[PDB]
């Protein structure tokens, strides 16, 4: 039971199986931009604003219009990446709390679940006080001091113990099967086919099909937690690392023409925020301009 | 014309704006020497109408009218006098530690009796102590008063930034963190619409008195059903509870705050920039 | 609590003149639902609709289905009224737990100067959803429901424990109680263990007129004497108005006189509770309008058959019959009717009303199956399903398999309970036809079943293994020499996805408003049956059948 | 290592806030989404409960003759005692790979609609894919928990 | 502001000129907002609506219809009024003439009928061109809503006869509503049509609701919640009124719109909405009868 | 104005850009106060709730909790809207478009009603941005209060059938002539039910203790009927007042409370407020500067503040 | 009947019998009848020649 | 609409009830919505009316 599994771990005993950890560090780097001589356009306009008088004069801004095209048919003027300043969010031990958000039917034995309510959320750094109202965020508390940096989120996915350690000695997909929209061959149906149809083998590790069938298949325990369609979290503003991996629409939503693929990597928008104590999932009004090869 | 001044000469028997802050949500005392008469009228006869004949008469004992009429009621004077009434104790009562150390509970104790006596004979405290403004200047004498505390639209909370270059003036406190009722936790961007609601409980809590400000991006037609919902003080039957008028628009939800520093540590909310639409009252149900 | 209270607002109806009534609070607990056939999980998932109708015992019609209220709360349902729960203060009254169930008060048919009629049944119905599978029916006679008197003597020990527990709560908690609560505690200590609510059932004490118990004590404590020579309840309001902060008319009758009487159920050996407050306009209340009940029929027909030792009152003596008829005139029904459609003087008279309909349809089935299958038949086919080449050898079994089925279909039609038969398609297709000789119950009939005769309605039985029913829902498939099938328009059951007779291991069985049914086998091999030539339902017998099984559509 | 010359530790008491939520017992959409496109008769030896009938004295010779037919038909769902680990992970040799979904549950081809404490011979025909519940940790198959 | 001109017509006398000197600062109603207007749009003779003189209903229809204008400076050959209803909120300070109550520092005063006070007071007549300027009375919102419901209540006891409603204290003063000697006999014939309007909208609806709600709830969320907040109120009113009174759906629901159509008339008729505000500066906060007051534009 | 803009979000059907030009002076219900907002919450697809579209009584309840806005100027990039609820401070009297079959008056209060007319649907369709647009119909307010009583009572006849099928349609309207027929297609129940309850619950409080003395004078009403003109015309033929004619109940406690005066107060509190609690609040008033006494169908009338 | 100043019949059975006997279809005939406040609402016909 | 009279003769609704009414015998024959006549060459003169 979830009640029994609360009651085995604090004692300390291996409960038949294992896990896997997916988390997100963040690194501020000093990039280098080479350019060709004649690449951009960047024209100029005219400067005047007499706006709304706000008291003692409007005080007279003067804005100017411009605009610029890519005057060049190829990959002009590109980019580099060389230094590691400081690891902004820490390498951290901070776990995940699923009681942060409402997502599930509770126990019907209501005496049990309210015991387990505060049993989990006794004193987590990601544990709220005065828990969930009807609409709104959980309001993760603020500790009195922070030292090393922004905090990590260590989300866990159940794994059987009997896989190889050879897988995970590689940059591999943590769900246990290749999932991204790169490998598909433009036959209009292969995208979801490598995703869920485990009749075939892995594109990544083709002597097998998956590595965690609890994390791979449709309606599996991996798929039940972090699917964007199910949206268990969504009230809790804690950013899932695993939200990026487990979304049936979003990887399928991408194109595959390579010209637009690499340039989005130069300026993508993350789901994280460098203006918050935890990985608060990105506020809908702000930009981030991340690199993000994952 | 987006700048105005108003002036009323009263006593410092009431508010004492020298003991107040630069920002206070002043009420007048319209019909001040009134209510021996309306104590007798407008009520069913099972209310024993000889109560308010003495009740306000004990108020001006603590405060002869003369030529300086009793008026310019502070925002503090209702919160602490109802602090023992409504559902907040030892936090609303910190407003009493604000008054009696700066203003006086002698005038509160006569008026907290009025807050059980006015509401007793159906003489409800709405449409008495009408809205006046945000305490611009305090050109008052020693024991007398002469205040300019402008009414008349958005200009009261515009004319706050222009006079002082450093920081901000008035900046419109809420004077209690229990006050400024955080309605609409269902949060979104827009502008704030401020109102002045007196929530009652008639013969359940023995003629309850309440003063607090709501927070909503809601119209007056989307406020009356919002006045029927979210309440637990329906358990009455007399009637005509929960009057309200418009305190006006705060045309920004971004500038609200959370503080406990004023002038005794009293929790307080900064609210910068307000269209003070003076509005109108309504009390039927 | 309030479901007992809001039904009294429906008892506040009054207005237009009609036969005068009462209201009895009846608390069914858990196992009286569980042994009935009520899934306790599905009602645990508080205001809930109950469709009720009332039925006479001897003859006559029934009530239409009345929408009522419910409060199904898993708790100590006796202890929750007695020890209620303030949200801030749930330990205001610690108690002993108990079983729980639905809170439903039920109205009572009476007379002018009301003499209630025992053996006459009010019928409950819980509707989980629309369907007849989401329905059960409950039986209650007034002998089961009506005690002669209540037991407000158990209310005497309860009320002073309330004052001691206001003397117990403030002394434990201390200065954390507000200014209105620190007063009303010690005003209950100058006026003089857990509260077990089950002891109020099991301590032998009840109501008494006590006028005979004053003269029996005045001539007892004068012997004695000759040899020799604001209340506490008003402080209970501030006890609630400070700890809760409001009035709560739900809790207002938890301070007043409460009788909690135990009774029993004649259907499944169960127990239940009969409740009356003081301020209830319902039965047993001390604010109630006359006329009230009279336990006279429950003493007349008993003692005229008990002193005469008449075991069954059709063996009652002819002068002993009519002298009771000279006393109580509504008994001409159950004593002087030639063939009443309801059986006179039996417990299962409503149950034996049902089992005939279970019988009479099976003969209408069983002599109609022989009718279309008199001799060697020619059935050739009626649907369009094409074969693969080795698929015909499957029907080589269906030649050999065939005749054992038609026994075991009818065996299973015998094998069902009739209470479980009324959820099937044939038991409602007849009601779609007996309403045509009116909308039948649970509205399983679609909007377009009453349009043509081509709208049939199927059941599905398992062909191989055991011959078992494979549906909850009547699956109404519109059928067009040949004619291809078509569904209608539209929590997950396996077999409900196919056309009738489309595949192996399925027997398909449809019926009509015309009540010309089909028996569809896999492979198109089907045939009509004129069951309309064999339904022999007498209309005065059937008019008590339909009214208990129809619903007046708005 | 942290963001220093600093050590860190991740226990399995670390896993308290994730495995203990009441969503481990939330398999409503799972049984529904697998239910369509049905499975055929999987000769349900271990996928069906019989109610008892008669004395226990002859109960074998009931079940000996009752499952004389759909026992030599095919195989039971478990064959994985012969299967080594990662032979389950590979696409061949495990048609039941798409049936292992939850750590706390089982999806197996059982009987369709007959209520379980009843009958002897279930009607072999269409099949159903429902649940049971995994009770203790040892019920995980031996290619996932090594011996 | 946008000052509008009303044209003085031809030859008037010096007392007719002095009648124009006793009105500097009154309230004037006008139909349209043309920048040049005449006196023919102003007079009480310009209030004829059905061929007869209007009553206090017939005025309060127009008093809620046409537009207020306040004369700042009086002129020969012109009338300058800076009108209230034009301009942004709380701008364009204007000056009024008080009548017998106070008009305190706030109150939001309301224009209303003359015959609720002395009828031939403020009915100032021009003698030469023979017209009548019946100026409305600027009463503040509490007392203006007070006195309007009292005389129509006094019209009931004057309707079908067999306490005294007329004392009505202010905050300090005792306000003599009764101007007995010749006015009150003209009162109950000049509010004559109006009392019938306050009555017929009550007799229709109450005798409609007592055959509506018994025809409702059985013809269910509104059913049980009908008397939920009306427990021992509506059923008690069903106990009190339906007993000592008398007791049809297709004319009934036809009468449902018609009464509520008349109800929407009366809300526009009654209740005297505020139009202009007193919120002055550097005054004594208390205005007296015959003295000016700085009055600002919008409520 | 306290300027508020709504941009043209994505693409343009080239005649439909001209369709936004001839909507100058109409009304947009935007449920906010924004400096910029998308066009997605503007259209009737936002008026449609979860799964179901509102009825013409539900659209009243849908126009309850949103904010009307005046089209001021139409750009190919944005549309500048002025927030009626606040920014009506216009001595320039920002202008509106009358889209209504009634030639109004000068001086009418104007309240907004959903399109319910038989021939003035105001349906303009955008297919590049897949949206449907229902503009409200500005009308005079007594004519507006004559409509909302019909449509609820038509939905009152949606609860009970009983009567024969020939019902009075509640679908012929009267303004000086001008027979108007409206649409009766669908009546959603909850929009009827919540509107019916406030019609019940307000009429509860509008009866008081001193109200009961007035009920005695019901036979006094018909005594004026056969002896004047005004009363007999006031007394309607299709009224229950002529039907109910075919007493102090003493209970006198104290008798110094003014019981008759207190009756007309609380009656006016709730029965006096029946047009505005059911329908939208009027804040638009007819005010033409040129002395024009009426405003034609399709014209641009100048608009002033709250009546 | 466009006007209303005349005191009507006292018997109601003659009152709204003779009222609608004339008004029934007149070119000047007050339909949706005479409000206490408002206008008589003369029936404008569709076309006039 | 015969509730409104003839614009040509305001003192009468029509001058013919048999043809001028909707679904009357004139409109049954000669309106083209039914086209009782017409697969035929001969011009009906009344088609325009």
């Amino acid at each position: 039971s979830p009640v029994a599994l609360y009651h085995q771990l604090k004692t300390g005993l291996h409960p038949g199986f294992g896990f896997t950890v997916v988390r997100q560090d963040r690194f501020v780097t000093e990039n280098v931009l080479f350019s060709e001589r004649a690449s951009e356009a960047y024209f100029l306009g005219q400067l005047q604003v007499a706006r709304h008088e706000t008291g003692g004069g409007v005080n007279f801004t003067l804005t100017q219009p411009r605009g610029n095209v890519d005057l060049g048919v190829g990959y002009t003027a590109v980019a580099a990446t060389g230094t590691v300043r400081n690891p902004v969010t820490d390498m951290g031990n901070l776990p995940q709390n699923f009681y942060l958000g409402r997502g599930a039917p509770p126990l019907l034995d209501n005496a049990a679940a309210v015991y387990l309510r505060n049993a989990v959320v006794a004193g987590n750094r990601l544990g709220p006080a005065q828990p969930l109202p009807v609409f709104g965020c959980a309001q993760v508390p603020r500790r009195a001091g922070m030292d090393h940096g922004q905090d990590a989120v260590c989300e866990f996915i159940a794994t059987p113990v009997a896989t190889d350690i050879n897988y995970f000695r590689r940059p591999c997909n943590p769900r246990g099967r290749a999932a991204g929209g790169v490998y598909a061959g433009d036959k209009e149906g292969d995208v979801i086919a490598l995703m869920y149809d485990h009749g075939q083998s892995d594109p990544a590790r083709p002597f097998a099909a998956t590595a965690n069938p609890w994390a791979s298949q449709r309606f599996s325990y991996g798929d039940l937690l972090y699917n964007g369609a199910y949206h268990l979290n969504g009230a809790s503003p804690v950013l899932s690392p695993c939200f990026k991996f487990f979304t049936a629409a979003d990887i399928t939503a991408k194109h595959r023409c390579l010209e637009r693929l690499i340039v989005e990597t130069g300026s993508a928008v993350s789901t994280a925020t460098a203006a918050s104590d935890v990985q608060f999932k990105r506020p809908p009004g702000c930009r981030e301009l991340v690199e993000d090869p994952c | 014309p987006r700048y105005h001044l108003t002036r009323q000469v009263t006593l410092t028997d009431l508010c004492q704006p020298n003991a107040e802050r630069a920002g206070a949500l002043l009420l007048a005392l319209r019909h001040p020497t009134d209510l021996p008469h309306l104590a007798r009228h407008r009520a069913p006869p099972g209310r024993q109408t000889e109560r308010l004949a003495e009740a306000w008469g004990q108020l001006l004992e603590a405060s002869e009218s003369g030529c300086a009429r009793a008026g310019l009621v502070s925002f503090n004077f209702l919160v602490a006098a109802c602090a023992a009434a409504y559902d907040a104790r030892d936090a609303a009562e910190a407003v009493r530690a604000h008054i009696t150390t700066n203003y006086a509970g002698a005038r509160l104790d006569r008026f907290s009796e009025c807050l059980r006596a006015m509401v007793h004979t159906h003489v409800f405290p709405h449409e008495v102590m009408r809205f006046f403004g945000g305490l611009v200047s305090w050109v008052t004498q020693d024991e007398l008063a002469s205040v300019t505390a402008v009414c008349s639209g958005p200009q009261e909370a515009t004319h706050t930034g222009h006079p002082g270059r450093p920081c901000s003036a008035v900046t419109i406190p809420a004077c209690a963190f229990v006050d400024l009722d955080a309605e609409l936790c269902l949060g979104g961007p827009g502008a704030a619409f401020l109102y002045l609601v007196f929530t009652y409980r008639q013969c359940r809590d023995q003629e309850l008195c309440c003063v607090y400000v709501v927070k909503s991006q809601l119209p007056p037609r989307g406020l009356e059903a919002a006045l029927e919902r979210l309440f637990g003080r329906l358990r009455i039957t007399t009637c005509t509870y929960a009057a309200f008028a418009e305190l006006g628009v705060m045309p920004d939800d971004s500038p609200r705050c959370l503080h406990r520093t004023e002038r005794v540590g009293v929790p307080v909310v900064i609210l910068e920039g307000v269209v003070w639409r003076p509005g109108g009252w309504r009390a039927c149900a | 609590m309030n479901a007992h209270f809001a039904n009294e607002v429906q008892y506040d109806l009054t207005r237009d003149p009609s036969s005068p009534a009462s209201l009895i609070h009846v608390i069914i607990s858990s196992e009286c639902l569980a042994a009935a056939g009520v899934p306790l999980s599905a009602l645990m998932r508080a205001n809930f609709r109950v469709e009720t109708q009332t039925r006479a015992h001897a003859t006559g019609d029934c009530t239409p289905w009345r929408s009522a209220f419910a409060a199904y709360v898993p708790a100590d349902a006796v202890g929750a009224l007695i020890a209620p729960v303030v949200p801030a203060h749930p330990d205001l009254l610690p108690r002993v737990p108990s079983a729980g169930g639905l809170f439903v008060s039920l109205p009572v048919a009476c007379d002018a100067q009301g003499v209630y009629d025992p053996y006459t049944v009010a019928a409950l119905r819980l509707a989980w959803g629309p369907w007849a599978t989401c329905a059960r029916v409950l039986l209650f006679s007034y002998d089961e429901l009506v005690p002669p008197n209540t037991r407000y003597a158990a209310d005497g020990a309860r009320l002073m424990r309330l004052c001691r527990h206001f003397c117990r709560y403030v002394a434990r908690l201390g200065a954390a109680a507000p200014a209105a609560a620190t007063e009303a505690a010690a005003h209950l200590s100058m006026g003089l263990p857990p509260i077990s609510p089950e002891e109020q059932l099991t301590a032998p004490g009840g109501d008494t007129a006590t006028a005979e118990d004053v003269s029996i004590t005045q001539e007892n404590e004068e012997i004695l004497a000759l040899v020799q020579r604001r209340s506490l309840v008003e402080w209970l309001d501030r006890g609630w108005e400070a700890l809760a902060g409001g009035d709560r008319p739900d809790w207002l009758w938890s301070r007043r006189s409460i009788s909690v009487v135990l009774r029993h159920h004649y259907g499944t050996k169960q127990r239940f509770v009969v409740v009356s407050y003081e301020n209830s306009v319902a039965w047993g209340g001390r604010r109630a309008r006359p006329p009230r009940l009279s336990s006279e029929l429950a003493t007349a027909l008993t003692e005229a058959c008990a002193a005469e030792r008449v075991v069954r009152p059709h063996q009652l003596s002819p002068a002993a019959q009519t002298a009771l008829l000279r006393r109580f005139p509504a008994l001409e029904g159950p004593l002087r009717h030639p063939r009443p459609v309801l059986q006179p003087f039996d417990i299962a008279a409503e149950v034996a009303f049902v089992a005939r309909i279970q019988i009479a349809c099976l003969r209408a089935l069983g002599h109609s199956i022989r009718a279309a299958l008199q001799g060697g038949p020619r059935i050739f086919q009626r649907l369009r399903y094409d074969f693969g080449p080795h698929q015909s050898e499957w029907l080589g079994e269906v030649t050999r398999r065939f005749p054992v089925l038609l026994e075991n279909l009818m065996r299973a039609l015998e094998g069902t309970a009739p209470d479980a038969f009324f959820h099937t398609a044939y038991a409602l297709a007849v009601l779609a036809h007996l309403g045509g000789q009116l909308v039948p119950l649970s509205d399983d009939i679609p909007a377009r079943f009453a349009d043509s005769d081509a709208h049939y309605a199927f059941d599905y039985y398992s062909t191989s293994g055991d011959t078992l029913r494979l549906t909850n829902r009547p699956i109404a498939v519109v059928i067009d020499e040949q004619s291809k099938c078509r569904f209608m328009e539209g929590p997950h059951r396996v077999c409900e996805q196919y056309l009738p007779g489309e595949s192996y291991a399925y027997l398909c069985l449809g019926f009509n408003r015309r009540l010309c049914g089909l028996v569809v086998f896999p492979g198109g091999f089907a045939f009509t049956i004129n069951t309309a030539a064999y339904l022999s339902l007498a209309d005065p017998v059937a008019r008590a059948v339909g009214l208990r099984f129809c619903r007046g559509a708005a | 290592w942290g963001k220093d010359h600093q050590v860190l530790r991740l226990s399995m008491e670390n896993a308290v806030g994730t495995v203990c939520h009441p969503s481990l017992m939330n398999i409503d959409a799972a049984v529904g989404g697998v239910n369509h496109d049905p499975v055929e008769a999987a000769n349900p030896y271990g996928a069906y409960v019989a109610a008892p009938a008669g004395p226990g004295a002859d109960m074998q010779q009931r079940f000996l003759n009752a499952w004389r037919q759909r026992l030599a038909h095919g195989r039971v769902r478990w064959v994985a005692e012969c299967q080594m680990t990662a032979e389950q992970f590979m696409q061949p040799d495990n048609a039941n790979l798409a049936l292992e979904l939850h750590p706390a549950f089982d999806f197996f081809a059982g009987v369709a609609d007959v209520e379980l404490p009843g009958g002897e011979v279930p009607p072999a025909g269409p099949g159903a894919i429902q649940a049971t519940w995994r009770v203790v940790n040892g019920n995980l198959p031996l290619a996932l928990c090594p011996v | 502001c946008f000052e509008a001109d009303i044209a003085i017509p031809s030859g008037i006398s010096r007392p007719d000129a002095a009648a124009l000197q006793r009105c500097e600062g009154r309230v004037v109603f006008l139909p349209t907002i043309r920048r040049q207007l005449a006196l023919a749009d102003v007079a009480h003779e310009s209030f004829v609506s059905g061929g007869v003189s209007p009553d206090t209903l017939g005025l309060l229809l127009a008093y809620r219809r046409r537009f207020p204008a306040v004369i700042t400076r009086v002129l020969p050959t012109r009338i300058v009024a800076c009108p209230v209803d034009l301009g942004l909120t709380h701008a364009g300070t204007v000056n009024l003439r008080n009548t017998s109550p106070v008009d305190l520092c706030n109150g939001d005063p309301v224009s209303l009928v003359p015959p609720v006070f002395e009828g031939q007071a403020t009915d100032v007549r021009l003698e030469s061109l023979d017209l009548t300027l019946r100026f409305p009375v600027p009463l503040p919102t509490p007392l203006a809503r007070e006195i309007v419901a009292r005389l129509v209540a006094r019209g009931i006891r004057d309707l079908n006869p067999d306490p005294d409603l007329n004392v009505l204290y202010y905050n300090g003063a005792r306000l003599s509503l009764v101007a007995d000697v010749q006015q009150l006999a003209s009162v109950n014939t000049e509010l004559r049509s109006l009392v019938l309007n306050m009555v017929y909208s009550i007799t229709e609806g109450t005798t409609l609701i007592l055959t509506l709600i018994p025809r409702l709830l059985a013809l269910g969320y509104v059913n049980a919640l009908l008397q939920m907040q009306s427990v021992t109120r509506e059923a008690a009113q069903l106990i009190h009124p339906e007993a000592p009174m008398l007791m049809r759906r297709l004319p009934l629901y036809e009468a449902l719109v018609a009464w509520l159509a008349h109800a929407g008339q009366l809300g526009d008729i009654l209740a005297l909405a505020p139009a202009v505000r007193v919120c002055t500066f550097d005054g004594a906060a208390v205005v007296q009868s015959g003295d000016m007051a700085p009055v600002i534009r919008y409520p």
